[PDB]
């Protein structure tokens, strides 16, 4: 029907102040939560993810025909997160914190 | 400063 290597939902917010995203992740009391978002330009996105008592937005760029995740060029933002669900991102966090809290699972 | 971190999985 309408599945895809994109589309879907709940992991990329396209509209909010670049600094209000720090207050939405600061309002949530817990260690570990990853999300993605769109900057104020269609030439770069950003992974908003906090851990412990700190917040860590991340800036991903897009080349004319590919994407620069950070140290490698990936084929798309969905395949990026696909092998990234198993690999680390920064020196400690990953996509290991989906909806997380004592009342999640 | 903590408003963006380049996503690198350990410096190796």
């Amino acid at each position: 029907g309408s599945p895809g290597i994109h589309e879907s939902k709940e992991w990329y917010h396209a509209s909010l102040t670049r600094a209000q995203a720090e207050h939405m992740l600061m309002r949530v009391p817990r260690d570990g939560a990853f999300l993605v978002r769109k900057r104020n330009e269609p030439n770069s996105y950003a992974i908003s993810f906090r851990a412990e008592g700190k917040i860590k937005h991340c800036r991903v760029q897009q080349e004319g025909q590919t994407v620069m995740l950070g140290n490698s060029e990936f084929d798309s933002l969905v395949d990026l997160i696909s092998y990234y669900e198993k690999h680390p991102l920064y020196r400690k966090m990953k996509l290991r914190y989906p909806i997380n809290e004592e009342n999640s699972s | 400063d903590n408003d963006y971190i380049i996503p690198l999985p350990d410096p190796k």
